[PDB]
């Protein structure tokens, strides 16, 4: 099925093509809250913004922006919150972002430095005992453990609101050999990734929705996160071979503008998909 | 300061 229009578009080499063609018709909506001179500083980049309409609110009087979106796929009942590489002076942010959103697991699909240039603030512990204070939130994160792999990291995070002493556990997914602009390994380290964070309980509807960045969290993520819902929806559905992946990108991009960076990112999540779909009959 | 490119 799908591997037929797979084989098709292989063969003409349209993939460039088609890409540039839902990056024509992909929605654009105003960014004005993201583009607002007092955030200038609370963004990476300036060309990654967060639309309006979609965008997470810190519950924070001072000021409620992150540069982070919610993407929510009603039919495939499923929503996830992708956001960029949290800056220095946006940690404190970002964890209570989790915290509100009652987040259980970030995917991280960057690694901190990135071709001699940091791509992301180390905004978790590396050591047990080195805990992390974020003074702004008031917010205390605590590495419990790893477990480290070739080309995955799995680690285990304490999240404590110091004004309640509530705690949680955060499960931190780090695919840490993926680079900017380009593909994973193969289909079968992607789809081992996520079927590990899909084993973990976080993309439950039990919790609230997975944290999922990159460096600016449009293109990685986007690859991800197109994976995961195409394959829900070819279980949900009584015909598998009807799920369209374009529409599902386009639907996607309704609600953060880039996702899926590169032609090569496209092809790329097919194959995730097609070879995703074994495991799944 | 910016991603793309």
């Amino acid at each position: 099925e799908m591997e037929k229009e797979f084989e098709q578009i292989d063969k003409s080499g349209s993939w460039a093509a088609i890409y540039q063609d839902i990056r024509h018709e992909a929605s654009d909506f105003p960014c004005r809250v993201a583009k607002l001179p007092k955030n200038k500083n609370r963004n990476r980049y300036r060309d990654v913004s967060p639309f309006d309409h979609s965008r997470i609110k810190l519950h924070q009087e001072d000021n409620d922006y992150i540069n982070a979106s919610l993407i929510k796929m009603e039919e495939a009942q499923r929503s996830y919150i992708l956001t960029q590489g949290p800056l220095p002076n946006t940690c404190g942010h970002f964890w209570e972002m989790v915290w509100e959103q009652k987040s259980r697991g970030v995917v991280m699909l960057n690694r901190v430095m990135e071709k001699g240039s940091l791509k992301c603030a180390q905004y978790w512990p590396q050591k047990e005992e080195k805990e992390m204070i974020f003074e702004d939130t008031n917010l205390k994160l605590t590495l419990i453990s790893e477990d480290i792999k070739s080309y995955y990291t799995v680690r285990q995070l304490e999240l404590e609101n110091l004004t309640t002493q509530e705690t949680r556990e955060i499960l931190h997914f780090h695919y840490t050999t993926w680079p900017a602009f380009g593909v994973p390994e193969s289909p079968a380290s992607f789809l081992n990734f996520l079927f590990k964070v899909r084993e973990s309980g976080s993309l439950s509807p039990e919790h609230g929705p997975v944290v999922v960045h990159a460096s600016a969290g449009i293109g990685r993520s986007g690859t991800f996160c197109l994976a995961d819902t195409c394959l829900l929806l070819m279980d949900k559905r009584k015909d598998p071979s009807s799920v369209d992946i374009k529409k599902v990108l386009l639907e996607m991009r309704k609600f953060r503008m880039g996702l899926i960076a590169t032609a090569d990112q496209l092809r790329f999540s097919y194959l995730a998909v097609i070879e995703g779909a074994k495991f799944i009959m | 300061k910016e991603y793309y490119k």
